[PDB]
RNA sequence: GGUGAACUAUGCCUGAAUAGGGUGAAGCCAGAGGAAACUCUGGUGGAGGCUCGUAGCGGUUCUGACGUGCAAAUCGAUCGU
RNA sequence: CAAAUGAGAACUUUGAAGACUGAAGUGGGGAAAGGUUCCACGUCAACAGCAGUUGGACGUGGGUUAGUCGAUCCUAAGAGAUGGGGAAGCUCCGUUUCAAAGGCCUGAUUUUAUGCAGGCCACCAUCGAAAGGGAAUCCGGUUAAGAUUCCGGAACCUGGAUAUGGAUUCUUCACGGUAACGUAACUGAAUGUGGAGACGUCGGCGCGAGCCCUGGGAGGAGUUAUCUUUUCUUCUUAACAGCUUAUCACCCCGGAAUUGGUUUAUCCGGAGAUGGGGUCUUAUGGCUGGAAGAGGCCAGCACCUUUGCUGGCUCCGGUGCGCUUGUGACGGCCCGUGAAAAUCCACAGGAAGGAAUAGUUUUCAUGCCAGGUCGUACUGAUAACCGCAGCAGGUCUCCAAGGUGAACAGCCUCUAGUUGAUAGAAUAAUGUAGAUAAGGGAAGUCGGCAAAAUAGAUCCGUAACUUCGGGAUAAGGAUUGGCU
RNA sequence: ACGAUCAACUUAGAACUGGUACGGACAAGGGGAAUCUGACUGUCUAAUUAAAACAUAGCAUUGCGAUGGUCAGAAAGUGAUGUUGACGCAAUG
């Protein structure tokens, strides 16, 4: 019950932290999924073709 | 969750005390205990892992059959496939060299 | 502790001269939903080894079962 | 572009040692850690594994070298006259 | 230990085998002042550390 | 008193030298026939670092030359040896750096390293890392080669004592500062038990002549004669003069 | 004249053990300002005989308990790391 | 609390309840040490600082089963004979030294043997690890007490002899692939050479194993004043054999700036990138065999009795910065670069030998025989060790569930274990341990000793000084639940 | 210019609500201005002293080129440094 409710948004508010930001959920696990995410998508495009090559490689380096 | 233990008198968690958790059909956990990992051969001139060759320990090398130690090529199971082409052309190269230094030093022997 | 794959197979097994027992376990699996049939497996014992011939033609099983040669112990369980 | 003003590699050392021996030290070690060409196949794959051992990455060729870095000056002097005492004796 | 030499083995053998009572029987044999086994052991008690 | 710390070195129980990770004894090849007649070449296998040593060693491969055989000899690396190098070791060799030649046959102002003291003792001078030896002259009746030492001394040798070309590798390693007792620890842990060090004034009388008082102070002067004992021989043993002086290299 | 390094001191050989946080070094990527030189920003990365703090190792204070003790040195809190 | 046993029960057994340890356990095992403490039967004089019917006590017995686990073999630091040299000598040094230092291949091979005109060489004895290195075993069942040791089944290794099938052979010692390389095999001495053995640590990333979590379905239990398609619980698959499975690496075609590919981490390409196509290692996973016959979960049968039998089911998924472990490709560190040897294999070379109703191949498959010696029980600690003891001390290590929470601390709970520490009555002083206190706020005192206050997280804000790294969580402020 | 299965836990925001409570037990820094002293991490008087003492990096001095320096041994055809060589070893402050 108490998970179910806290997939429903509740239980975890300021009171309910007790470890740093980081502690709870690491910048670096945060910042490897975006990148993952935004290097599938640009590798994605470029295998369809709706980028070129040279495109994707300035959105590489800017991702 | 079940607890596992040594199946040995060594209570140490040493290089050769390595130990897996594993279902057994009596449905329990039991403790099986590993073997160290085989390295691949190295190849003698380059030291690059060779390729061909089986993984396993020294005297399990014994067991094989020739076929899984070697490959058909000269130098086959000792040195790689790019080790021994540098060393071939390196060969023939220089006693090719050789006899054209010999040559060279006896016309101008002829010509002093 | 050894599969066979072909009828041939397991004939030179059972003439190898070393063997002379064969168990036969009926396996009652599913192929479909709907559709339960009974799996034959032919067990030789070699000396080494323990050959196993898996049969899902119970026609297939039951002209085995009467080809091998009688002499040879056969187990039906 | 710059998390520190001057200290460098030497900010692992936090506030010890003191200043003069914590810039000695990053002299040393920038050269130590650096990155050098390979006279043997022209790329930047030199790397110190020990003192005086620098080993290309790439054609797999390992070199006799200073403490911190790849040629020393004393090494090159020492080459450039027995390159002149080796001339004058062939010649 | 559980993984002992034999040497010990037989050392503790001789031990278990020493480490009983008197027969009664030598009580009543003659010219007997021998009433019990003055060299038992118990392994709490006596360590014999051998 | 008690036997002090300086006295207790030589019996070798705790201060002998921690030799399990080194790589062999690094000498010269043995002078047989071919280093004083003509040359030899061998090939440079692999540098290595050896632990307790500044200077790379260079293990280089030799053929025998009276049975097929090959010879792997543990050499003492000069800066700019590599690996697939080919070195060269005889009284006909080349000027060139890690060839093997003699004094004799080296000519004035060589660079020279790993320099035997005699001819045939494998190597004993200019080993440590970043030193070398400089060939000061000739003198070919009764031939002895004068040189010129790391520490600035001149020494006669002879002329067939052997010696690499070059300078040795690892050179600058002490200007590093090591800025720690953990770097000194680590570097010692593998050289022999020799550090740390406790000041002779901060035991007591038993333990060292330097021991006792209710200051630490020596006492008497620190400067002890050569002809004192053990026990006696703590301090400053022998010194011409003390205090500091500016001055230079006067070599 | 003998016996001790089963405690302990030190070296060596061969093994084993050490949550979770804070800070955020080098290296690298992008951006802004500027005529330029250059400066600045946001990320990334994960250094340190660094730091808070478990296990561990130790033993500051209470000059606490005990002090014919559980104990010929321990117990509790508080502490150092 | 109640039964049972007993002369006798606070303390033994059983049942019920209440609790605790709370998975760096009060659990399951081991190392050193102990030595029978293990287990059963009988029993309570002494011992368990009360008791005792109980016990690690007393009496009598039972119990430890190995080719596969260790030792055994190797070498490490080191110890230590020999040769030789000292010393009056007990003995000291020394370990390849100023030594004439041996064993190892094939023929000789029954006028005589294991001789020799066969041949190769030239190590420095040896001991030293029950955590280093190493040939090989797993599952289920079984005892009062042993089991990776017994039994049933299924394998593996080493050492021996050893025939058959297969492969090769009138191209004598194989073919295929451009290649990386492939296959069932596919001669290989002296001699040489090379690999594995064989190696630190930390960090993130990737993958896998187990565990954790979770959906459906097939059984069992609980709850059901009301609610809950609900809560708890079984749904397992070993060694070993085949097919398949890989990051890395490598090969072929090709020839790149408009530089592209690309990791979380910025490295890589005319010394050949991208792209297309392939080759290999088999960590690891999947399928099949082992193997459902086993184990497990259910329902029922003959009516006291060391008795079994028969029916079903054991299935299909999902998820993740999860925990721990292993592995991989990487990156950081060092004036530190993180054993050796036994042993096994391979390569170079080509000694020697070899045809045809049969030679070679025992590195291909199958088949035959053997695997000795010693340890193995149990504790491993608030009762099996040491501390004079059943001593609040000390003593190495493996496994490690749920919730909260950053968290293997702190609190609570599942599995498992324990409920042991003399008890009853009362509630004076003084104590030990834990607390609170009006108003004041260090006036107490050597002294803020002791205690109190502060405290996690988020946001804001942060001085002097500085070795520019810090100081810094400076200081100083605000917020914090539940529900939609 | 855009569609569907597949519910995964982080962050931010808004009302509403309550005896203004909410890191609700547990867990969990007191802070500042200075002076003396030791740079720091580290170590020691097991069982009254953990310190400002020792160590330390840094600095300086000393000896020594091997038939050597420093040290060991009764002696030795004996040893440690030393599988070493002045960027070293040894001795001090």
């Amino acid at each position: 019950a108490h998970a179910q409710s806290k997939r429903e948004g509740r239980h975890s508010g300021y009171g309910k932290r007790k470890g740093t930001r980081e502690a709870r959920l690491p910048s670096q696990v945060v910042w490897i999924r975006r990148l993952r995410v935004l290097r599938r998508l640009l590798a994605k495009y470029r295998d369809a073709g709706k980028i070129d090559k040279h495109l994707y490689h300035v959105l590489y380096k800017e991702s | 969750a079940q607890r596992v233990t040594f199946r040995r008198r060594n209570p140490y968690n040493t290089r050769s005390n390595k130990i897996k958790v594993v279902k057994t059909p009596g449905g329990i956990l039991r403790a099986q205990h590993v073997k160290k990992l085989a390295t691949r051969p190295k190849c003698g001139d380059c030291g690059s892992a060779l390729q061909g060759i089986s993984t396993l320990r020294p005297r399990q090398y014994a067991t094989v059959s020739k076929t899984h130690k070697t490959v058909s090529r000269a130098y086959g199971g000792s040195r790689c496939a790019n080790c021994v082409k540098e060393r071939i052309i390196r060969a023939f190269l220089i006693e090719e060299q050789k006899i054209v230094k010999k040559v060279v030093k006896e016309q101008t022997e002829a010509a002093k | 502790a050894r599969e066979i794959t072909d009828i041939k197979q397991f004939l030179e097994l059972t003439r190898r001269a070393d063997v002379k027992t064969a168990t036969v376990k009926i396996n009652k699996k599913l192929n479909k939903a709907g559709k339960p049939f009974r799996q034959t497996k032919f067990k030789v014992r070699g000396s080494s080894s323990l050959y196993t011939l898996v049969i899902n033609d119970a026609g297939k099983a039951k002209k085995l079962i009467q080809s091998l040669p009688p002499t040879l112990k056969v187990n039906r369980l | 572009a710059k998390r520190t003003k001057k200290v460098g590699i030497t900010g692992k050392y936090g506030v010890r040692y003191g200043s003069s021996l914590r810039r000695q030290v990053k002299k040393l070690e920038i050269q130590q850690h650096a990155r050098y060409d390979c006279s043997f196949c022209g790329k930047k794959t030199v790397k110190r594994g020990a003192a005086g051992i620098w080993t290309c990455s790439c054609c797999k060729k390992t070199v006799a070298g200073g403490a911190y870095t790849v040629s020393t000056a004393a090494a090159a002097t020492v080459r450039s006259t027995i390159r002149r005492l080796r001339e004058m004796v062939e010649a | 230990a559980a993984q002992k030499s034999f040497r010990i083995k037989q050392k503790m053998a001789k031990a278990k085998k020493q480490n009983r009572p008197l027969p009664q029987w030598i009580r009543l044999r003659t010219n007997n002042t021998i009433r019990y086994n003055a060299k038992r052991r118990n392994w709490r008690r006596t360590k014999m550390n051998i | 008193g008690r036997v002090i710390r300086n006295q207790r070195k030589g019996a070798g129980s705790i201060f002998t030298s921690h030799t399990r990770l080194r790589q062999g004894a690094a000498k010269l090849r043995t002078l047989d026939y071919a280093e004083r007649h003509g040359y030899i070449r061998g090939i440079v296998k692999q540098i290595v670092h050896d632990s307790g040593r500044g200077a790379p060693l260079a293990k280089v491969v030799f053929r025998d030359p009276y049975k097929y055989r090959l010879r792997e000899e543990i050499f003492i690396a000069n800066e700019g040896v590599h690996t697939g190098q080919f070195i060269y070791a005889g009284k006909k060799a080349s000027l060139n750096v890690g060839n093997v030649l003699p004094l004799g046959s080296v000519p004035e102002g060589t660079i020279v390293s790993n320099v035997e003291e005699k001819p045939g003792d494998r190597g004993a001078l200019a080993r440590a890392s970043g030193n070398y030896v400089i060939i000061i002259g000739h003198n070919p009746d009764e031939n002895k080669t004068r040189v010129r030492l790391p520490s600035g001394a001149k020494k006669v040798i002879s002329s067939d004592a052997r010696g690499v070309i070059g300078v040795i590798a690892g050179g600058g390693r002490v200007d590093k500062p090591l800025l720690k007792a953990g770097r000194a620890f680590h570097k010692y842990r593998l050289k022999r038990n020799s550090w740390p060090k406790t000041r002779g004034v901060a035991m007591n009388p038993v333990d060292h002549p330097h021991g006792g008082g209710n200051h630490q102070h020596i006492g008497k002067a620190s400067t002890i004669s050569r002809g004192a004992v053990s026990g006696q021989k703590a301090g400053l043993i022998a010194a011409r003069r003390t205090g500091l002086l500016r001055g230079s290299q006067k070599t």
